[PDB]
DNA sequence: CTAATAGATTAGAGCCGTCA
RNA sequence: UGACGGCUCUAAUCUAUUAGU
DNA sequence: ACTAATAGATTAGAGCCGTCA
RNA sequence: UGACGGCUCUAAUCUAUUAGU
């Protein structure tokens, strides 16, 4: 009778060459990788948002307790598990006052309300930026009461002076105060809180140039990739075309993790694949940028994908491979009903198992219950992904594992694992920045100012 | 001679705060004597006083949280230590560690006020520096740092009710198998016959139109009650193909190649199955995608069938097990089967907006698992067959598909330990 | 037989409220006044160059002396005077190229020579900004003739900090001629080369060292100065720059007014009307928006006169009742005078007025607690008159004394000339040596 | 024996500055007690503290402040200060130090102030100085500063030897006064006396030309040899302008302003100038400006003029001194002159080159100073001068101006001490 | 050239809960 | 826009075939 | 008409040297 | 471009006269 294939779970690294498995327990026990020491920060906003955001900030101190500590782990204290110094007497602070008159919308066209309200907050930014003498890292936004694109037209806007850029909402940072006004709780972060403040630790940390953990299982000469399409229709023209990619190499010494992007566009309705001639340039800037860091091409590439390759455009990227580079492409599918279940008791089926049907698809089980957290990671009975060998000729195991191991690095987050590849997940990420306007060129493929 | 700095700590009652600071103070050097480190043996304290305390101990850190007055272990290891200090004749020997912030100088135990110590309350980072350099400027024996000795005994600490075992287990799919088909797959001509407008969606059996090769599973006479003029034809011009050879892939011709045939044969089995869920005693719901089936209320009895939740009541509503399928033909002929959940006002009628039942879903959806989902399924599974061992699809006259109640097995070798409970 | 008059000097504050006058001692004694700590660097340049700056960095924690240290005091070391962390484990630094096939255009055109080498640099760091993960606060560009105007100006729009060096200023020890002649001597100087390196690292970082503590509020002073323009055929002739010293509620603030107004004509110096009402439009308003109110007294420093009815247009936009005192500021006047008996000159702060307007202000001396003068030879005074305006003569020779003593770019005891003009000459050439720019920053660690 | 000194403090609110104390007290060598630096962590304060202030204390220096005036700790610790100097018969044991200068008076302590106090509102610098006057007057046990201070002790004090003394100087100027002036300047007419090609330049007395007429200073018959056909003109349309009407600034007309006058005034005397300065047995020399003036080797007595070298020798070459003059009269009829070193390679012809000139007056004047410099151009301005008063200047037959030979002299009340020689 | 049946394969866009 | 996942609901296009050319 | 010139009195650029008895 | 000062050398406008259609 078929069986499942098991898969031993990798490992992360941390500080002074240890190898932990979660992120939580092995920073709370060893640290961060290198050594900044610096997070002078500035904010933006009323006085009530500046008040409480110093309330938060030295509330952050203490020790911070949680319902569960087998499942969410605990957060002793910013200095001891970064070793840095992050206060509230070395802020900047400029204020909104109560000009506020943009608040009756003007009655109609909220797209141009949507452009006064970001430019306010983006001429104060760019004015202190180059005019204030003091040093600032990073910039916390608070806002109060409606509106639809104003993070990404936000970060749009800010992209060619490269500052980093923070946005948070007082109701989330004193959700303590900010409950029923008539009958009507919104929210309560008793059983969580020491989880939000890991998290917003984190994400500060990552923002102000420091890196927390990096992977310590790759294969040297070993390159990766991603691709997905966005759809931009508020234009008439068909366009449908904006593909990004990603890059995690292995340098000499460390890893490299960041972004090949400029929007290739296509015409065509549905046409969701690549046109011949661009398809070209993509390869060509992906090879060139290993070329220079490793003073050599790669051996090994691999592509991942949501979608299937055609025969041209797949050819066309054939002219490129140097001598011999085999570009194995993948395709990941996530709903195919395959829904599993346990004989007996009330947990279901452990992550880490796999299925083969045959020598190119497999279904993955990237979702499941940790034994170590003693708790699963899915809401109801997880659902597995489907994983397909497109073009060229690999070894479907090792696919599975390298894959199963990329699910660990989401720098936007302190969570145990991913449900699918982060490849995937950051070109999503930046694509409705990079298409909420189209006035940019050669834009920065750092990934403070996207994320 | 004595290099263990001892450490007391409130093992039974509930405190996180020793563990990490044992674990980095191992880390960082010298060795660290713990109660909740060594929790391999049972016993009173025998040893403690036997070996430690009297020969291997050249420290002592004495906490004191709020709940220390109550215990009456810390205060005869108070005693104990005052009585040693009292033998050796050394006043930095207790550093009464504080944590919590309710100890009031005005209400305190009356004895522990002797000295004061390091502050750990704003953050104990800048304790640890302080504590280091204290105890570096009292000559304190450390030897050089070796943390990977403090990774192992963490990894080998914490490891009871965790990792992975070599136990078996099995697991039910979410498919149904197929074991029969007819013979062969039939295609007739009738041209002159069928008027060109009428709908083909009507018929008592399932059948559609391709361009000559009106697609059947059935003899060329069976629509005769539905519709007239059928007589006058006859059955030496109709076309049979094998239905092993095409599922094989095997067969291919000019017209029709193997991938549109079997498109062909799926959707023939899915209008199949639309239609025989006519006369099963259920009813059926709409959605987005294909239809949902799901049952009355009463028509079952006492709202079970052999021990097991169908219909149920929340609050004022009424919520349903439906299910919904489609044919799938590429590893194997199978039947994706798919659970919903439809609520009604009374048990007669559907609730009409879809927000609300969403969030009724939602709602009672909550506190669901495994278990139930799996016994929810296998029993609308069996009692919505005919047969105590299958389930006949009706396509003709006496042609007819059959689908076993089944599903697949797996199983695998790792597993862990299940009575996790919480 | 007239007399002559003497002026207080003034003090300069620190931290804890402390007022000292020497810098060096002052900064030695209490510390800065703000507290920041991350100086994480970016060195380019070839890897001896890198080498050489590790050896300077490392040497520089350590306490240096000099011969004569009653005259100038020694250096402690950087984790003392500033107590912050500037090490050399954490520097980022980026090869260039080795071979360097841009030598044999030293010979060759000589602006193609040059606007290869600074983009060369400029491409570097822009995409060291723009693509590495680390984050750095300073580059210590390091160099092996119209060159340090060109790379500041073309990294104007991308505002990123910098600061250049030379191999043979940090490595004077070896780095002597070929016919055994030392280039450099630093023996009698080496550790106030090192108090205004840290000065200057410690300055573009973010810090502040000093700031002045005799200061009246409602003033606002103001400079000006004209640069000359004439390598394009165009008869130019008119940069005008300007900074600008405001006291804000609690400091300081200190920036510069920019935008190169121009005027045709080759020698006609003073201005245009329209011209003028824009610069004083903006300079009001930045101190308007700044402090929520119209300045109560602005001061225009110039190094030359100004005509009337460029004058009446600045007065035409006066709020209301702003006086405008120009002021003019001029160098070169012969009235050395001699000590009757000894062989020590005249020391600083005496002053010799002549009628209501003119006056002789002795800025250059010798300092009594320093025991030794500024100047080499007999120094000479600089002419102050006051042109258009009514005002006070003493107030305002004692102002302008106590404007000459906040200058970030060295650690000297006091400068000759008001820093006010010296920032504006500092910044015109800057932006007078590229393309037009719209815009620009007004920081001044960017032009520095 | 006792050393160390004790320092009470407010410690909730005040630590800056009993650290900054106990900071510059152990850099300057004499060994230091105190609170927060040494020992408080893990032992009974109140055994020790009592010991240290019975056993091994010199001085007892307190902290007095708001904050600290209701504060029960320092008071008692005050109290057994009082009670052990009734012991030690000592009164030079608490010197009360002020931090805070900004209340009433009526608020003070019972006791604090009988004995002698230093207030440090003005700075810490001089506060601290005074303390360590008051420390050597006392006679404190020294401490061994291991051979390398006082280089502290130069720059402990916020003055180090700056301030402004009220003695008396006086200064000699670098201008000279014209005490004369002849009578009217003169100009004279009749547009064919002199051809419209010749350079007037050349004529033995100043005079220039403006519109139709000759400026000019002397007598018209003066030119008569230089120029015939010139006797027989009239004298009498000449026209005459008083000096002193036009030096006031009150004269004025149409076809002449005063400034205009003023400008050729300044003309003349400058071309006068030049021509008596032709016939004193000098050389000059051309720069880019109005030339220099010096003085041919061997034309004195060993080479100097009363007792003071004039010219010189250097290693290969000679080095001789030069002034040059120029009249200003805006605030008083004055001439100002400028000293230069003129180089030459025996005395006779001179160098040619003006990079090695550059290089040689630099090597030359790197070591010259005020002394040198005032005698050496008074030196120079005596011997020019044709009388032991002033100096004659012929401007034509009879005309002539003086100019005195003794700088202006300024007078100041504000000065220093001394150079200190060495 | 545009419209109706149907399969397999893509993207958006909201709303509820925090691993018994 | 602190994160994650599970549902529900709307569109394209591509591929046999039929009819409105 | 602007082309030269001889003066007074301003105003800007560059290129070499020493180091605070 | 480490930074300050002391000099040495170039050029250009703005006035006021007189020489050339
Ligand atoms: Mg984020
Ligand atoms: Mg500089």
């Amino acid at each position: 009778m078929k069986e499942l294939i098991y898969i031993e779970e990798p490992s992360i690294l941390f500080a002074h060459g240890q190898k932990c498995t979660d992120p939580r327990d092995g920073l709370a026990l060893f640290g961060p990788l290198n050594q900044i020491y610096g997070i002078k920060s500035g904010v933006v906003g009323t006085q009530k948002g500046l008040q409480i955001f110093k309330s938060y900030l030295d509330k952050i101190q203490k020790p911070i307790y949680n319902h569960n500590n087998i499942t969410r782990p605990m957060f002793p204290g910013f200095e001891a598990v970064f070793g840095c110094k992050w206060e509230s007497q070395n802020i900047v602070f400029k204020e909104i006052t109560d000009e506020e008159i943009r608040r009756y919308l003007f009655n109609a066209s909220t797209h141009k309300r949507t452009y006064d309200l970001v430019t306010l907050f983006n001429d104060k930014i760019i004015t202190a930026n180059k005019n204030d003498e003091e040093r600032v890292d990073v910039w916390f936004v608070i806002v109060p009461n409606y509106d639809a694109q104003f993070h990404d037209q936000l970060k749009a806007r800010l992209l060619e002076h490269t500052i980093p850029t923070q946005i948070l909402r007082e109701s989330t940072l004193a959700w303590r105060d900010f409950k029923n006004t008539f009958g009507a709780p919104i929210r309560d972060f008793s059983k969580i809180e020491g989880h939000l403040a890991w998290t917003i630790s984190t994400a500060a940390y990552y923002k102000a140039g420091g890196k927390p953990w990096k992977l310590g299982d790759i294969r040297p000469g070993v390159c990766y990739l991603g691709l997905v399409y966005k759809k931009i229709e508020k234009s008439k023209n068909p366009q449908n075309a904006c593909c990004a990619a990603q890059m995690f190499l292995d340098n000499g010494d460390g890893t490299v993790f960041k972004g090949e992007v400029g929007p290739w566009y296509n015409p065509e309705k549905g046409e969701y694949h690549l046109k011949p001639k661009e398809a070209k340039a993509l390869l060509t800037q992906a090879l060139e940028s290993y070329k220079e860091q490793n003073k050599s091409y790669p051996k090994e590439v691999f592509i991942h994908a949501r979608t299937r390759f055609n025969d041209e455009e797949w050819n066309a990227f054939n002219e490129v491979t140097p001598k011999n580079t085999n570009l194995v492409g993948v395709t990941i599918t996530k709903s195919k009903p395959l829904k599993l279940y346990k004989t007996e008791g009330a947990f279901p089926i452990m992550r880490g198992n796999a299925y083969i049907v045959d020598e190119k698809k497999a279904f993955l089980w990237t979702l499941g219950f940790v034994p170590k957290l003693q708790s699963t990671l899915s809401m109801e009975v997880p659902n597995p992904i489907f994983i397909e060998i497109n073009k060229g000729e690999a070894e479907i195991q090792q696919v599975l594992k390298d894959i199963l191991a990329l699910t660990k690095l989401n720098y936007n987050a302190c969570i145990y694992a991913d449900g699918e590849p982060v490849t995937l997940r950051f070109a999503n990420k930046i694509g409705e920045i990079l298409t909420a306007s189209t006035e940019i060129k050669t834009p920065p493929l750092a990934f403070k100012y996207y994320i | 001679m004595r290099n263990k700095i001892f450490i007391s700590h409130a093992t039974p009652e509930d405190d996180d705060f020793t563990r990490w600071l044992s674990l980095k103070l191992i880390g960082l050097g010298y060795e660290v004597w713990c109660d909740i480190l060594f929790l391999d043996k049972g016993v009173d304290f025998w040893s403690t006083i036997e070996k430690e305390i009297r020969e291997n101990t050249c420290k002592f850190l004495i906490v004191s949280s709020t709940a220390g007055n109550k215990r009456e272990g810390v205060l005869k290891e108070l005693a104990v230590a005052t009585k040693v200090k009292k033998h050796l004749q050394d006043d930095m020997f207790i550093i009464p560690l504080a944590i919590d912030e309710n100890l009031s100088y005005d209400d305190i135990n009356i004895e522990i006020v002797r000295l004061n110590a390091i502050d750990f309350k704003k953050s104990w980072a800048k304790g640890l520096q302080d504590l280091l350099d204290a105890f570096e400027k009292q000559n304190v024996p450390k030897k050089p740092p070796d943390h990977s000795k403090s990774n192992l005994l963490y990894q080998q600490i914490f490891l009871h009710d965790k990792q992975a075992i070599e136990k078996e287990e099995t697991y039910d799919s979410n498919w149904f198998p197929i074991i029969s088909f007819p013979n062969e797959l039939r295609f007739h001509r009738y041209d002159w016959r069928l008027p060109k407008q009428f709908d083909v969606r009507t018929l008592a059996f399932p059948a559609i139109r391709y361009k000559e090769y009106l697609c059947t599973f059935a003899w060329e006479y069976d629509f005769i009650h539905q519709l007239p003029k059928t007589e006058t034809y006859n059955g030496q011009e109709s076309i049979r193909i094998s239905t092993s050879d095409i599922l094989s892939g095997r067969y291919d011709t000019d017209f029709i190649r193997n991938y549109e045939c079997q498109r062909l044969i799926v959707q023939l089995i899915n209008k199949a199955f639309e239609l025989r869920m006519k006369d099963k005693n259920v009813r059926e719901y709409q959605m987005s995608k294909t239809f949902a089936y799901w049952i009355e209320k009463g028509k079952l009895e006492k709202d079970k069938f052999e021990k097991i939740k169908l219909v149920g009541k929340q609050k004022n509503k009424y919520w349903h097990f439906g299910i919904s399928a489609a044919g799938k033909l590429y590893p194997s002929p199978v039947l994706m089967v798919s659970s919903h959940i439809i609520f009604t006002m009374d048990g007669i009628n559907l609730i009409k907006s879809k927000s609300i039942q969403h969030s009724s879903r939602r709602k009672q959806g909550k506190n669901w698992w495994n278990d139930k989902w799996r016994e929810k399924l296998l029993a609308f599974i069996r009692f919505l067959s005919d047969d105590q061992n299958a389930i006949y699809l009706n396509v003709g006259s006496e042609e007819k598909i059959l689908i076993s109640n089944k599903p697949l097995k797996f199983f695998g070798k790792m597993s862990y330990v299940t009575p996790s409970e919480v």
